[PDB]
């Protein structure tokens, strides 16, 4: 019984996966109360009558977003204590998620990791949800990754993380916040996937005439996203992928795991059933740059090793017509040590389509999670913002004061600067 | 909200 | 039986007809909140009034059904304006209208607005006009057995 | 849907047969809700249409005649004008040939039941008799209001007194001829009939 | 619709199926 | 999309444009407490065009409301139609206007020029776009003609290119109040041939002849003054507010009707306008408001047509009457009488057909004619300027408050080149 | 595979195309949203589970012809992003509809007829519907003439266009635009008809009575012309004559692609069944001086190609003595150098009658499209009506105030100079 546990932290962690437990409840037939009217296996546990309990787990320091959960809907469907609330925010600070307070909830967290994996009869990975920007996800997040790779080292640790905008800001501290935590997610996780708050902003706008979203406009497309990840665990069908051959095939060298995506029939009623949709055109426009999810504009550097999964009904015969069209093409440039890196994955059910969020019934899907060498464009437009910051030495007395000596903010930027020597030598 | 579960895919 | 009784009323001229239990088949179905006298309302109600005619009766089957509730605090004020809406409404003195009222949260500036629901009666779609959105509903989302 | 949904005659009709049809379903697959060639109806009641002599004659005496409604008032000018050269048109078209081709359905916008027969003798067709609610009935489905005295929903009024309308066979609407309209005919327009096209059955 | 291509000849041709007083 | 602002200006520009916003408010269904009853969506799809959006539903005119005297904005807010203007777009000062061209455009009125422009700031820049800028004002006072053409000369700095339709009441020839009429006159129609487009003409002594005889008001009021005015207002702009089968926005109007940049005066008019005896024994067809529009007897404008020639024409049909119906009446008038038509210019005529009637009516049209005529008109403002500045009258009041006699003589000169340009286009 | 893309501008585009595509819904038989209740993929386009989406393009600068259809009977009929509305009007100024409100949506409208030149096996012509005596019939109708023949130029295209009338105006502007207009009517386009809009009204006057008809009447007999037209690509038949076959027939010379139209069954009811309405009757109709919709009398100018679109149960043997009757008669004379050429076309499918309208079912017709060198004196009288007014550079202030430059009217003047000419030369 193939399964992950997802490890949410933050509070861009506990409101992704509100959208995106609600996601997987609508999708294997499972209420807000937990019951029902193999594939249920790999999200939910069976415990009893019908019931249905999620293998995830909230984590916050600040308990006005879990507790938030506690009082609504789906208060009856999760584990008490699988919802964790600390006590103190950590508030924008990467000091105070990782060195101070911090220990307190981590103990407490691991006790349920374990506890969580007792159950789990051939885990397949660990899928951690949170933002670099702010500080519980940073903090937190770096002590959480580096302390279940001494326990579980073996086992996968996809990382799917908010990396902060080059406009949109929110705070101005997310320089110090995300820099420091690069040391955490750069070799202590397996696949890392940027999600960036602007791009999906403007993929809700180009294409869903939605000029005001809000964050459970977006959050719907990130669970509609993991939900194509895990759709080959949980449903089968044709050519599958699983999570073991999603790092094998994709990742090159272990330094570079970063990695991009892009969900794209993404549409409302207004131009869905309208405009004919099919393999040639949604893989068209998962390769284009005004669908991609991160300001990754993927016509700088070259690409390395691009997972292509479609969920619906696809015949393996014209996925191979529309990856040869990809092949064609000059703007897609590869790199020359990769000629065959395609990874296809056909599954049979069609996207999950939640009510009330502007998503269509497409019968067809595409998921694209592709790696480049343009991912150095996101860590340098933050560069020059860590270097502007700590010219002076400004905003680090709240780092020092709470641990984190000083020294920790210089090893952090060479290390994302050796980062950019990296992706620079694997080119050409 | 609560939201309508989706009617069950008969098998094909 | 939801509803129930004769209190789902069928517009009628010249005498009054409820609409049958199993009308809703096949249909998809939006509550509409409004109030008679409100300045947003006004422009709400031929908006989709224009967009129930031409959605509903260009294909042959019907397709969309709005149910009319309304915050009235006049019996014959709501008479005059279930004569204005051309959809199906509910009674009055009918204590069904305060039920669903009451259930989905409709305040005493949020009116008026519309929930389509789905075939048991729970909420399958919310949608407010506080400010080209109407088009945002679709009449295939909602297809009942 | 045919012309108007917002239509009394319209709304009682999808309701009666579409009760008809489940009903069908529950005593038995069918396709819900109906499709337009699916609902039927009978148009007129029994008691309805009236001749000269005023005899009630049932619906289906009207089989394979090209039949027009005709909303008039007595004290309308229009009407006036309009009612010699319709009787000339009438007289013409029944008299020369072998078959009856036109046959005219009358309803009033008049005051009261005085002036109802007072308009209603100078006129051989057949018509409907004010007090029964068929005609309120038939000018809201076919909006022909003089003013605007009853709210519509939304649909802007084609014609008011005096209107000549050809008839569809199950209450659909085939042409307008166009007396008082956009394209203004009055008496001349009379003559745009198409009475072997139009047709009832 | 064939109806340009109307067999109006037999295998052999033989053109196919489609006042005067008394003064005796 | 195509916003519309109204700039309301001196008392004259109040009183018209409360009944703009009254016959306006009319058509498009809005009660005076500010919602709506009209049931119908035709009605409610251009409310953007003169009607910004607020909290609760309320509409708003996009109307700034100007003058130097408060009386008169006390009777705009105290009338009916009249409490649904923004309290801040009532910019006003406490002096007043003594008919003193000098007084708007040298002193007072300018110190609250920055206050004016703030407001008309605040409703044009946040928006999508806007097709351009209504005015009406009160050529021959102190406040429209003043500091409102001082308005008209900012806003053509800030925006210079959206369209300025100007609605000026011109002297009255007969008689009227307000002994310096040709000083005010004068030096405003100096920089309404520059800064401006469509200036369009309204006189006193002329709308008063159409109610005596094409209406016959035995005692008119100044409300029907504005009334005839307020019916002009939705006949020129009708096209942007509802939709036809020749659709014709309002810049559409003035390439259509200027062949040269500072011709650019025109008279306007209103069809049908029967009176109350005559009301049903006519009729209402094409051919009945040809006759009627073309009709001097009906122009709003007091210069006669018929001493002149029409350089181009334009109509506002609005109703349901046939496109074919107006384009042989459109090319009959204009071969019957071809002496009133230039000959350098072919086929001197725009028409334009909205689907949907004024309110009421069943058909309605509405003339904007660029006639060289109106020399009447500009030489009885330049006849009584040479009268009274060759003997210096009036003038210790126009030079002592900040001008000089430079000013006066140029603003003749000019004057002079306009009545010159339209004689050889004639 | 066989289709055709419908590009029309201007409110005359719009209106036309209202008439045009009601009558394609009732011809193939699908109801006013997407469904019939295998003829239809050429104006239509499947979308693979019922909705027939079409193959329009409507395009204006202004949303108060295109929002009535978006609101009106047929609003879940086109695909949203077809109609494509402007924001300001060109007002009747090629310059405006050429530079000013320009490029903002004419690139726009490219790649939505991009996505419809992919989503189609086998490109066959470009109808565009306009009018080139106003704004944006005539600015639009030439940025997106030069631009579709630039990268789709191997494809034809055919510009019916509302050619300004000598008499009857609603406006005095117009002679400027369509001068201007002869750059998007002499070496950027193919076949072309000067359709006109009292020489319409008269044929309504004189056989369908019609004391005053609307642009509704008159969209439809359009709507009529261009129904038979395209035809034959439609329904089945006897020996056809397709797009690609109009140009090979018509066009003698590279230039001259300036056409005439007459159909002629236009009979009212009452008229008609009291008459015969066998081919002969109908060809000396079709060739009637006064029924041809342009006011150019062609016994004053000489034919030199004729194309005639037969409909309904129209046999070949009539046809071929109906054309003969036509050498008889003297007032039809032809050019010496093209002394064979008549192609005509039969479609077996009953011209379809619009419902509420003006024309009678009948079971013939025919649509003639002829060569006339008459049609040199339809660009003869606007010579006349532009020179009067550049005489004295009138209106053109707000012709070169705007972006474009003065010169580029008097080029223009010398192309109308050249085209009288050629007309003149291919006589004789
Ligand atoms: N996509 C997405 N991003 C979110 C969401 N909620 C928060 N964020 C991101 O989170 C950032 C704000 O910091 P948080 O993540 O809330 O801070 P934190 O990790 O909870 O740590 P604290 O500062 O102690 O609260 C913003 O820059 C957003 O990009 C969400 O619901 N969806
Ligand atoms: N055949 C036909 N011609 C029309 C119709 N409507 C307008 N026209 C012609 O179009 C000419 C002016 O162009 P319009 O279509 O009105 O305006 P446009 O093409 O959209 O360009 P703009 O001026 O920018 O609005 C007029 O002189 C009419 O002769 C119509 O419905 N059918
Ligand atoms: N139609 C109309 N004309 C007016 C009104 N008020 C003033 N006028 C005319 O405008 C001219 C000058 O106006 P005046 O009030 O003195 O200047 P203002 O205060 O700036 O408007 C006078 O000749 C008046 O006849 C009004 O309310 N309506
Ligand atoms: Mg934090
Ligand atoms: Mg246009």
């Amino acid at each position: 019984m193939r399964e992950v546990i997802s490890i949410h932290v933050g509070q861009a962690g506990i409101q992704i996966g509100n959208a995106c437990w609600e996601l997987f409840c609508l999708e294997h037939g499972i209420q807000p109360d937990g019951q029902m009217p193999d594939a249920f296996n790999t999200f939910f546990s069976e415990t009893g009558a019908g019931k249905h309990v999620p293998r995830c787990v909230f984590l916050d320091l600040e308990p006005t977003v879990v507790d938030e959960v506690r009082t609504g809907t789906y208060r009856h469907l999760f584990h008490p204590e699988q919802l964790i609330s600390g006590k103190e925010d950590a508030a924008n600070n990467f000091a105070r998620g990782h060195y101070t307070i911090g220990k307190e909830i981590v103990d407490l967290s691991l006790d349920r990791i374990r506890k969580l994996a007792d159950n789990c009869t051939g885990l397949q990975g660990f899928l951690m949800f949170n933002a670099v920007g702010g500080g519980t996800g940073s903090g937190l997040g770096c002590l959480l990754l580096e302390r279940l790779s001494v326990d579980y080292g073996k086992k996968s640790k996809l990382n799917f993380c908010s990396w902060p905008s080059p406009q949109v800001s929110t705070a101005v501290v997310e320089p110090y916040n995300s820099v420091l935590s690069t040391h955490s997610l750069l070799e202590h996780t397996d696949v890392a996937v940027m999600l960036d708050n602007e791009a999906i902003y403007d993929i809700c706008r180009r294409n869903l005439d939605i000029e005001r979203p809000t964050y459970t406009n977006l959050n719907r497309l990130i669970a509609q996203v993991i939900s194509s990840l895990t759709a080959s665990l949980r449903f089968d069908g044709a050519l599958n992928v699983d999570v073991t051959e999603f790092q094998t095939n994709l990742v090159p060298y272990p330094r570079i795991h970063f990695m991009l995506s892009s969900y794209a029939p993404i549409i409302s009623a207004e131009k869905a059933y309208h405009e004919q949709l099919s393999v040639a055109e949604i893989t068209n426009s998962a390769f284009e740059p005004a669908s991609m999810m991160a300001k990754c504009d993927p016509r700088h550097g070259k690409y390395m090793a691009c997972c292509l999964m479609y969920r619906g009904d696809v015949v393996p015969k014209d996925v191979n017509a529309a990856v040869a069209t990809i092949k064609t093409k000059r703007t897609i440039q590869f790199v020359d040590w990769c000629p065959t890196g395609f990874k296809c994955g056909i599954n049979y059910q069609p996207p999950t389509v939640v009510p009330g969020g502007d998503l269509a019934k497409v019968m067809r899907a595409v998921c694209m999670i592709s790696n480049s060498t343009a991912i150095a464009e996101v860590f340098s437009r933050m560069d020059h913002k860590f270097d502007l910051m700590y010219a002076k030495r400004a905003f680090v007395h709240w780092y020092v004061g709470e641990g984190m000596e000083e020294g920790e903010f210089s090893e952090a930027r060479e290390d994302l600067a050796a980062l950019e020597k990296d992706y620079e030598e694997v080119g050409i | 909200v609560a939201k309508p579960l989706p009617p069950p895919v008969q098998t094909v | 039986c939801f509803f129930g009784p004769d209190v789902v009323k069928r517009t009628q001229q010249g005498n009054y007809v409820p609409v049958r239990p199993d009308h809703f088949a096949g249909v998809s179905v939006a509550l509409f909140f409004a109030k008679a006298g409100h300045s947003k309302c006004a422009q709400i109600v031929p908006v989709v009034r224009q967009f129930y005619k031409t959605t509903n009766f260009s294909g042959e089957k019907a397709v969309i059904e709005i149910i009319y509730v309304s915050l009235d605090k006049d019996e014959q004020d709501f008479e005059r304006v279930r004569a204005l809406m051309p959809w199906c409404s509910v009674e009055y003195k009918s204590c069904l209208r305060k039920k669903l009222i009451e259930r989905y949260r409709v305040p005493n500036t949020a009116i008026p607005l519309l929930i389509v629901i789905g075939p048991n009666g729970e909420e399958a779609g919310r949608m407010n006009f506080q400010q080209f959105v109407l088009q945002r509903w679709d009449y295939r989302f909602n297809k009942w057995p | 849907s045919q012309p108007v949904f917002a239509s009394p005659l319209n709304v009682e009709k999808r309701r009666l047969n579409e009760e008809r049809a489940l009903m069908q379903a529950q005593k038995a697959n069918i396709q819900l809700p109906p499709n337009y060639g699916d609902m039927d109806l009978i148009l007129f009641p029994e008691g309805s249409l009236k001749n000269s002599n005023n005899t009630v004659i049932p619906q289906s005496h009207l089989k394979g005649k090209s039949v027009a409604l005709y909303f008039a008032d007595g004290a309308d000018p229009k009407c006036a004008s309009l009612l010699p050269f319709l009787l000339n048109y009438y007289r013409t078209m029944n008299e020369g040939g072998a078959n009856q081709k036109i046959e005219i359905i009358f309803v009033s916008l008049d005051r009261d039941r005085e002036a109802f027969e007072s308009h209603r003798a100078h006129m051989p067709w057949l018509s409907i008799d004010l007090e029964n609610p068929l005609t309120e009935i038939l000018k809201r489905h076919f909006r022909v209001m003089k003013e605007y005295e009853v709210p519509t929903y939304g649909y802007g009024s084609r014609t008011g007194v005096p209107s000549v309308i050809v008839i569809g066979s199950d209450g659909r609407e085939a042409q307008f001829l166009p007396i008082c309209s956009g394209l203004e005919e009055g008496d001349r327009a009379l003559l745009r009939w198409d009475w072997r096209n139009t047709k009832f059955a | 619709y064939a109806l340009r291509d109307h067999l109006d000849s037999k295998l052999v041709p033989n053109q196919s199926t489609d006042h005067t007083n008394v003064l005796s | 999309m195509r916003e519309i602002v109204h700039v309301q200006g001196g008392q004259c520009g109040n009183q018209i444009g409360a009944k703009f916003w009254e016959v306006i408010s009319d058509e498009h269904g809005i009660d005076p407490t500010g919602t709506y009853c009209g049931d119908s969506d035709l009605q409610l799809e251009r409310i953007n065009v003169f009607y910004n959006e607020a909290t609760g539903g309320r509409f708003v005119p996009r109307a700034i409301l100007m003058d130097l005297e408060p009386g008169t904005m006390d009777s705009v807010r105290a009338g009916p139609f009249g409490q649904l203007f923004r309290p801040d777009n009532f910019v006003f000062g406490q002096t007043g206007a003594g008919n003193n061209w000098a007084k708007g455009h040298y002193t007072e009125g300018a110190e609250l020029i920055d206050s004016v422009l703030d407001v008309v700031r605040k409703e044009a820049e946040g928006c999508d776009c806007l097709q351009g800028f209504q005015i009406t004002h009160s050529l021959g006072g102190g406040t429209g003609s003043g500091m409102g053409t001082l308005l008209i000369s900012k806003v053509r700095e800030e925006y210079p290119d959206r369209i300025m339709e100007t609605f000026s009441v011109f002297p009255s020839p007969k008689v009227s109040d307000t002994v310096v009429e040709p000083y005010n006159a004068t030096l405003s129609v100096h920089q309404l041939v520059e800064n401006a487009d469509e200036v369009q003409v309204i006189d006193n002594e002329a709308l008063y002849d159409i109610c005596f005889r094409t209406l016959k008001l035995t005692t008119p009021t100044y409300g029907d003054l504005n009334h005839l005015v307020s019916a002009a207002m939705s006949g020129v702009t009708c096209c942007l507010r509802f939709p036809g089968q020749l659709n014709s926005d309002l810049r559409k109007l003035a390439v259509n009707l200027i062949p040269f940049p500072r011709l650019h005066f025109f008279l306007i008019g209103f069809a049908p306008l029967t009176s109350r005896g005559s009301q049903q024994y006519r009729a209402l067809s094409v051919p009945e408001l040809t006759q009627q529009m073309f009709d001097a007897k009906n122009m709003m404008c007091a210069s006669d047509p018929r001493h002149g020639r029409y350089l181009t024409a334009s109509a506002m049909f609005r109703g349901r009457m046939s496109t074919k119906e107006v384009d042989e009446q459109m090319l009959n008038v204009q071969n019957k009488n071809s002496s009133y038509f230039v000959e350098w210019i072919p086929n001197n005529m725009k028409s334009s057909v909205c689907d949907i009637p004024p309110k009421g009516l069943k058909m309605s049209v509405t003339f904007v004619g660029n006639s060289t005529a109106i020399q009447e008109m500009f030489k009885r403002v330049s006849d009584q300027f040479t009268a009274m500045f060759r003997r210096k009258a009036f003038l210790h009041w126009y030079t002592g408050e900040g001008m000089d006699e430079m000013e006066f003589t140029e603003a003749e000169s000019n004057m002079n080149d306009l009545v010159s340009e339209y004689q050889q286009y004639q």
